[PDB]
């Protein structure tokens, strides 16, 4: 059973990338799992359906303790038997959420959510801020990791900024850069783009995701593409990123590229 | 033992690994009697290096240990988890006069007790409610000061916020005192920050109100924390010499008598190294002189009598000599007594940032010369203070690790040595006389001329004890 | 003033006539004190049946715990294991704490490291420290092993510990073969008996894990002995005497006792006996593992019966008369061993000191509290012997263990006058001995205080305290006593007979008044 | 002095939309300061030239202690006149970012840093993921606050779940939402869009701006557009952006909009 840490920089594409490689992913047939690490609790509500369900810190609350709480009550079936969780948060501006993807990962291990025979277990976790958030990529959590990224001077300076974070965590230990996965911009010199930074890197832009607005028609709909439009061009899209995904066995360890490399590259 | 200090340091650091090895071989040196800066013979107050043995502690033990904790009728709310207030409940012995729980709230314990999710979702919402149950459980609390722990300074509550809303609500003053484990090098930022926190919060209230009246002898006893009663045994002294002891800070202290420090003739300050912040602000902002005095022992005590006797007019003066007179008898008889057994005993320590040098003297009149001190959070204004109070080639520590200490100890060979309770046990159990000079080892007060009195008895009954002789079984 | 010949200390001293004048004048003068009259009101008020409501009616502020964070109960677990070196990844003022405090207690010397964090830590972690300190401590004070733990400061800023460690190794810092275990210690969590767990397991496991293979359940044919956080070092003796003397085989994962009580003879010992690593490393061979205080080392058991696959006794801890043979005839049904006709003989003698002490025992009401097994263990042995535990306090407790203590005192009918308390502090337990007032306490130092407050009401309202458990500051030497097993009840025994007689001298010694029950025999 | 603290969703425009707004600030001749409350650390680098300068964090761990440092090492002069500080942060998955932001927030203040001669400070607050990035809107810090968004459904649903968390501090305090700044994202009902939402919630939409690529062209030189073509069309929109802003007298406390009257907007 793989698990693999999905990162990138917010506001690129990673829940609805993940939730629909995952949708894909169930439709082949496949056990997964998808962990929110991230307080905006949205991981999951394309493959639930609704703005979110009960979170582990929100419901954990309610119990007074988290050891009060039950894998039952955040744990919940959804599209293609995909098994879901939030590990929930604080609001804006209080608190510490960089806590709670530590205790909800904590929680989802300790009470043995990775029991079942799951084949997949997604981490969709938000900004890499601090200490807590790098949770998902330790020993016992994820080995796999995959950067979402665009032909944006910023969403590589991430995409490099991330990786970087992560050869501390893969030197030491065993999690490693499966590859990028691009939300572009438009494809106007970006099919390629990235390309060249998954080798500066060392990696591989394990396949290039359309701006498609079907996404928009799913995600307005409670939803994912891959249940609303089976066929859609984007549909079989994020079908190749799931089969990629399944048959990749390049997992790498990141090597981070200079600012002056970096703008180097959209330089030219 | 000229160039032995040198080849005992760095023989001593030679096990230390390079990045640690340059670092610490600058924080013991050999003391020469004459230079005014350390900054050309020793360093301090720098960030200690990992896994050594450290005695230092953090900002907490600064705000809520040695500062605030001793207000005898206010509530100091341990603002964090739960380990800090009970490692520290009664741990000094600052005394004071009460109704504990009812009046005074010392030996107790208050903790919002942080859990799982307060650190979650952070937790001011878990203040403001505990302010309301000790307004209601504890209805005598006079002001409610609010030390924070850890994780209150990276979770980032606003716990300056909700003490001016609850409080200004429930009419009561509350210190939103910061003191965070995380900050600074040692336990000091802790009384820079509880100095400070003071000025802000209960300092400055009673600014336009004069129902009160200056005497041109009202003073305050700043920096006596009263270990033991040592507080008394020197407010008793001033008193003895005419002059109005109004204040005393940290030491069976009142929140109102912190608050009429400002109107006083005279700051008495015993410890330079916690009160000096405040007694600036206190003169700059106010403008009310401040002098350093020693009360240890009868040479300091009697000296110090004729300084702050002198900062007022000769009508004190005549009166201190008589105090003076007075227990010129008491204290000769002591050191008749006692150094008889003191005499050329040669004695070593190891203390915070007063006592280090601040006993010394109260050494030299039992005759147990000191060959070595040092400090954990002292500064070189502190060593300033140090190397005249000493003699030329004695070695001094700073922050000293176990390694380092240790070492020096087996080797300089001393009949006594004060230093803490996490030191007192490895050199008793060398056989070497132990005193424990923190808490005075639970003796009475040492300060002043009474103090003097059992200091003299407690370096006997212990360095001299039976006990040490029978430390190598016969046969060995 | 002071007379050389009759020094008068800090308790004489103040009370002359000179100093009490000062004082006055002090409180009169500056204080703005309030006057005595409410201030005894006050008190007449929170010694009420009204204040206690609303005492309990509480939920945010909380008033004299009785519990510790984790870190402090990892750093004793690591002090049992041969030559290792507590070591906790944070602050260095917390492990400052954690020292000082064994020491008021033990009365030896504790040793224990820190990688300094200081400020710029929390903002970006605390990677060389961990690395460096792993260096510099290992290198001055030359463990064997260090076992890294955590303060406050690393939780949140969520440090892996793993990775940090396993950097410093392939960075050069640390022989990648010298043994650093470690556990995340959430000082904001459960309480220092959970650090204890974490700590061991986290131990446990370092040896045993990837080397799982090729060990055989009961190859050794020993009996593993999982103590837990205990400190009262008479119980790790006495525990090890009697599996050694049925000619039983064992090891004591966590063995504090040659450490935490080293002869003063000249020669300082930072180190002295504790748990081999190369013990620890065979422990799976063994025929099974015992838990002396399961309800500490819930994570242990996952482990050693996931794991090492062994199939873990249901025992309580080994504590009063039936507790105990409990103990011993499973042990006799594992190592095959009989129980030994000398472990009988004491058990006959300790029911020989109940049925001779029982008179002055029996019906005695009290109030008590601890750790979650301790409490569980010496309420048990208190219905044993006839008392009734009204008052059981338990702060560190947890539902599923009320629930099971409630039902262990269903059963007998001297029981069934007591109520538990879990997640409630001291200060709750200072009202429950004034609404309804005990006979004695049995507790630790802390309960010198709602001992002195019951006093203040009224001599004939005084609740004296019995100290068994942890900590023990204003006295010396008992962390040498047992509480475990025969041995140990026959002093907890003797302990209460003669606090009982005690005060029975003292409330009837009254010449001509209430001396007339001043027998000479009793 | 006015002091404005500018938020948003990351990848949506704050810095380039501060520091261009400031740029302008400056060519008014106005004293201005920007506190880089980001851990990224490129709040002030197309105001100072490069990649970024020595930050306060990263500076003051060279001196061992935070109260070692001095003003004078982080605050450096740059374009028009205004002064650029770094609050300083730790890298992907390890530390606490929450914490300089006050660590910075505190020095800067203690080392007054105001108590100088400036009539505008901007905060760039990055995620409002906790406690720490609270900072800039405390008493005392950050009065007016104005949220950047574009019009995206996950554009508009941070400018929403953002002026919530503000409410928090909003009540208790006097800091007060000034109005949205719209960023273009290329919708074709950008300029009502958001006004309507902008109406829903109780604030103004200060001003729009376009979708104009002078912005990399400035951004990959290492420069503001206000500097780099001083009369290109969005030079004189980012002029606007500040004027309006320093005119701007409207301050008010939003009233979020739900999930259900949110997407009931776009699908209008
Ligand atoms: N294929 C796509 N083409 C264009 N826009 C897309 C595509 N897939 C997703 N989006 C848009 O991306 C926005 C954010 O998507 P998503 O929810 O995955 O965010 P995210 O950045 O991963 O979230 P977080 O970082 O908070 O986990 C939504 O407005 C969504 O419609
Ligand atoms: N309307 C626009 N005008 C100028 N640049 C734009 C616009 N829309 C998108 N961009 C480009 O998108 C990127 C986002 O700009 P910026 O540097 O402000 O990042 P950001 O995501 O707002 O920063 P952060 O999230 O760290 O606060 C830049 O490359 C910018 O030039
Ligand atoms: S170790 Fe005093 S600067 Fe501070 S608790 Fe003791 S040598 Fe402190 S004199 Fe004082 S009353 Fe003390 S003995 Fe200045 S208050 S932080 Mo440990
Ligand atoms: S420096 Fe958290 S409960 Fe408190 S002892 Fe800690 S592990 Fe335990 Fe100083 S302010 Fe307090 S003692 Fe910061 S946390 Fe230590
Ligand atoms: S930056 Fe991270 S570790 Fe720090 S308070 Fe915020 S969420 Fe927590
Ligand atoms: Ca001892
Ligand atoms: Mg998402
Ligand atoms: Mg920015």
């Amino acid at each position: 059973m793989r698990q693999c840490a999905i990162y990138g920089k917010g506001g690129i594409g990673k829940s609805t990338t993940t939730q629909n490689l995952v949708a894909a992913l169930a439709e082949m047939g496949k056990k997964v799992m998808i962990v929110g690490c991230d307080p905006k609790a949205d991981s999951t509500r394309l493959i639930l359906h609704s703005k979110a369900q009960n979170t582990i810190m929100e419901m954990a609350a309610e119990a007074g303790t988290v050891e009060d709480l039950e894998l039952e009550d955040v744990l919940k079936a959804g599209y293609g038997g995909v098994k879901c969780v939030e590990s929930g948060g604080p609001e804006p501006g209080v608190g510490c959420a960089g806590r709670g993807v530590i205790t909800a990962i904590n929680f989802l291990e300790e009470e043995g959510a990775y029991e079942d025979d799951l084949d997949f277990v997604f981490y969709d976790v938000g900004d890499v801020v601090c200490g807590g958030f790098a949770m998902p990529i330790r020993e016992n959590k994820a080995q796999e990791i995959y950067i979402v990224c665009s032909g944006e001077m910023m969403a590589m300076y991430a995409a490099n900024n991330i990786s970087k974070g992560i050869v501390k965590y893969a030197n030491s230990g065993s999690v490693r850069l499966g590859g990028l996965i691009c939300n572009s911009r438009n494809t106007d010199r970006e099919d390629e783009l990235i390309i060249a930074l998954a080798n500066k890197l060392g990696t591989q832009m394990i396949h290039f995701v359309p701006r498609d607005n079907v996404v928009q028609r799913a995600e307005i709909r409670r939803m994912t593409v891959i249940e609303y439009d089976p066929k859609a061009k984007q549909a079989d899209e994020y079908r190749a990123l799931a089969r990629k995904v399944v048959d990749n066995k390049l997992l790498v360890i990141p090597n981070p590229i200079t600012m002056d490399e970096l703008e180097e590259l959209l330089m030219e | 033992s000229r160039e032995e200090v040198e080849s005992l340091i760095q023989e001593v650091l030679e096990v230390y690994p390079e990045k640690a090895r340059k670092d610490r071989n600058k924080h013991l040196a050999v003391n020469d009697p004459a230079v005014t800066q350390s900054k050309k013979c020793i360093i301090s107050n720098k960030k200690s290096q990992p896994g050594l043995m450290t005695i230092r502690g953090c900002a907490y033990a600064g705000s809520k240990g040695v500062v605030w904790g001793p207000i005898k009728d206010m509530i100091h709310i341990s603002h964090g988890p739960v380990g800090c207030g009970q490692y520290s409940r009664a741990g000094r012995r600052n005394y004071y006069i009460g109704t504990t729980g009812v009046n005074a709230f010392v030996t107790m314990n208050f903790t919002s007790d942080f859990q799982e999710k307060d650190i979650v979702f952070g937790g001011d919402k878990k203040l403001a409610k505990l302010i309301d149950e000790v307004e209601t459980l504890f209805p005598l609390n006079k002001g409610i000061s609010v030390q924070s722990e850890c994780p209150i300074g990276l979770i980032g509550d606003d716990i300056e916020s909700v003490s001016k809303v609850k409080g200004a609500e429930l009419s009561k003053t509350i210190v939103p005192v910061r003191c965070e484990g995380f900050r600074g090098v040692s336990q000091s930022l802790g009384h820079h920050i509880a100095n400070d926190a003071v000025r802000d919060w209960v300092l400055g209230k009673r600014d336009e109100d004069t129902t009160f009246a200056s005497t041109p002898y009202d003073v305050a006893i700043i920096g006596d924390y009263n270990i033991g009663g040592d507080a008394w045994s020197s407010r008793i002294l001033l008193e003895e010499m005419g002059l109005r002891c109004v204040a005393q800070w940290s030491g069976d202290g009142s929140i109102s008598e912190i608050e009429l420090t400002p109107k006083v003739k005279l700051n008495l300050v015993h410890c330079y190294r916690s009160m000096n912040y405040i007694s600036r602000h206190m003169e700059e902002k106010y403008g009310i002189p401040w002098m350093e005095y020693n009360f240890f022992g009868p040479t300091k005590t009697i000296e110090s009598l004729r300084a702050i006797a002198a900062k007022f007019d000769e009508s004190i003066q005549k009166k201190c000599e008589e105090v003076i007179a007075k227990y010129k008898p008491e204290w000769e008889a002591v050191v008749a007594k006692y150094r008889p057994r003191l005499e050329g005993k040669r004695v070593m320590l190891y203390i915070g940032g007063l006592r280090p040098r601040h006993v010394i003297g109260a050494y030299e009149d039992l005759g147990m010369e000191v060959v070595g001190t040092g400090y954990e959070f002292a500064h070189n204004d502190d060593y300033d203070r140090t190397m005249k109070e000493m003699g030329d080639s004695t070695l001094l520590y700073d922050d000293v690790t176990g390694y380092e200490f240790e070492e020096f100890v087996k080797r300089i060979k001393p009949d006594l040595i004060g230093s803490g309770i996490k030191e007192k046990f490895i050199f008793q159990k060398m056989g070497i006389p132990f005193r424990e000079m923190h808490s005075w080892d639970y003796s009475g007060p040492y300060h002043g001329f009474d103090g003097f009195a059992i200091f003299a008895r407690d370096m006997d009954m212990t360095l001299n004890n039976p006990c040490w002789k029978k430390l190598q079984a016969p046969w060995e | 003033s002071q007379q050389v010949d009759k020094i008068k200390a800090s308790y004489p001293l103040f009370l002359d006539q000179d100093y009490k004048d000062m004082l006055a004048k002090k409180r009169d003068g500056f204080e703005e004190k309030y006057p005595q009259d409410k201030i005894d009101e006050v008190f007449q008020w929170t010694t009420t049946k009204e204040y206690q409501e609303l005492n309990f009616q509480r939920e945010a502020l909380t008033v004299n715990p009785a519990k510790a964070c984790q870190p402090l109960g990892a750093v004793l677990c690591a002090l049992g294991f041969e030559k290792t070196m507590p070591y906790v990844h944070g602050s260095q003022g917390c492990v400052a704490y954690f020292r000082s405090y064994f020491n008021r207690h033990f009365r030896e010397p504790v040793s224990c490291v820190s990688d300094s964090m200081t400020e710029d830590a929390a903002v970006f972690g605390g990677q060389q420290n961990m690395k460096d300190g792993l260096q510099n401590c290992k290198a001055t004070y030359k463990p064997d092993m260090i076992a890294v733990s955590t303060t406050c400061m690393a939780e949140v800023i969520g440090d892996d510990l793993n990775a940090f460690i396993n950097n410093s190794k392939k960075e050069g810092f640390i022989p990648d073969e010298f043994p650093v275990p470690f556990a995340h210690t959430p000082s904001f969590v459960g309480s220092h008996v959970t650090g204890w767990d974490n700590m061991f397991e986290g131990i446990a496991r370092y040896f045993t894990l990837k080397s799982m293979d090729d060990k055989v359940v009961g190859s050794n044919k020993k009996i593993n002995i999982v103590p837990g956080f205990e400190t009262y070092l008479g119980n790790f003796r006495v525990i090890k005497r009697m599996l050694s003397e049925m000619g039983v085989g064992y090891s004591l994962l966590s063995d504090p006792e040659e450490v935490l009580d080293t002869p003063a003879d000249g020669q300082f010992r930072m180190y002295a006996g504790g748990t081999t690593q190369e013990e620890m490393k065979d422990a799976p061979n063994a025929l099974n593992t015992v838990l002396l205080q399961p309800w500490h080392l819930e994570k242990t058991k996952k482990f050693v019966e996931g794991t090492w696959k062994h199939e873990v006794p249901k025992l309580n801890i080994p504590m009063g008369l039936d507790w105990t043979d409990e103990f011993l005839m499973k042990v006799s049904e594992i190592s095959g061993q009989p129980i030994p006709a000398s472990l009988t003989k004491e058990r006959g003698r300790l029911v020989d000191m109940m049925t001779d002490s029982h008179t002055w025992l029996h019906g005695k009401r009290f109030a008590l509290w601890g750790d979650p097994d301790f409490v569980m263990g010496l309420v048990k042995f208190l219905l044993e012997l006839g008392c009734e535990p009204v008052h059981i306090l338990c702060h560190n407790g947890n539902k599923r263990w009320k629930k099971a203590v409630d039902a262990i005192l269903a059963a007998s009918p001297y029981g069934k006058n007591a109520t538990v308390y879990i997640g409630k502090d001291l200060w709750h337990l200072r009202s429950l001995v004034f609404t309804d007032k005990p006979d004695f306490m049995i507790g630790n130092s802390y309960g010198k205080f709602i001992q002195r407050d019951t006093l203040h009401k009224g001599k004939e309202f005084e609740v004296p305290l019995i100290r068994i458990g942890f900590p023990i500051f204003d006295r010396h030497h008992l962390h040498r006593s047992t509480t475990l097993g025969y041995e140990g009840a026959m002093q907890i025994l003797t302990t209460l007979v003669n606090s009982i007689l005690e005060r029975l001298d003292e409330e009837t010694r009254g010449m001509q008044a209430t001396d007339y029950n001043h027998d000479l025999v009793r």
